[PDB]
């Protein structure tokens, strides 16, 4: 399930988690021109260690 | 141990009531196709009683291996039960009956047993829409 959701938000795709999950935790509120700045923080507490942090972040 | 076989059976009440409720002309088109497609799952369960019953004749069963035995049906027809009080309990017809599904379909992803299940449901639920 952790790798489903990480062959669609790595090729193309949306965060579904009804319940908050995947580490890429996008912010809603903000259609507007700033988002390639500011609407995907990287939920650091949902990486799963068997990643580095150096992947954890091409992936987003 | 006979109280943990029980739900299987509170789980099979449930279901075969639904599909005959539900069969009526009245519930929509889509509504008909659903308990009509959970048909082919009730041959399932009952030739398992029966070729199991022809076991116990010969003395070669004993109470553990049913339970042992009942595991897989234990689930199948418990994911029916669900499927079954959702669409009653909020009164699902026509494109709502379409979306519950689509819902469950998610609600397992990992299962990879109990998705095809609810991915067969759907795709046979949504030939009439």
């Amino acid at each position: 399930p952790v790798l489903s959701f990480l062959y669609r938000w790595i090729y193309d795709g949306e965060l579904e988690d009804t319940y908050h999950e995947f580490f890429v935790a996008s912010d809603p509120t903000v259609k507007t021109d700033r988002l390639w700045h500011d609407k995907y923080t990287l939920r650091k507490s949902m990486i799963p260690s068997f990643m580095t942090m150096d992947q954890s972040r091409k992936v987003l | 141990l006979v109280h943990r076989i029980l739900p299987v059976a509170a789980s099979y009440s449930a279901v075969t009531r639904f599909i005959e409720e539900k069969s009526s002309f009245e519930y929509g088109q889509v509504n008909h196709a659903l308990a009509a497609a959970m048909r082919t799952l009730v041959k399932e369960h009952l030739i398992l009683v029966s070729q199991l019953e022809q076991l116990h004749r010969q003395g070669l069963l004993s109470l553990q291996k049913l339970w042992f035995y009942i595991q897989p049906a234990m689930r199948t027809m418990d994911i029916l039960a669900s499927l079954a009080t959702s669409v009653d309990k909020g009164e699902c017809l026509g494109g709502s009956t379409l979306s519950l599904l689509h819902d469950r379909s998610f609600s397992y992803t990992g299962d990879s047993q109990a998705q095809e299940l609810c991915l067969y449901l759907t795709k046979a639920a949504s030939a009439p829409y």
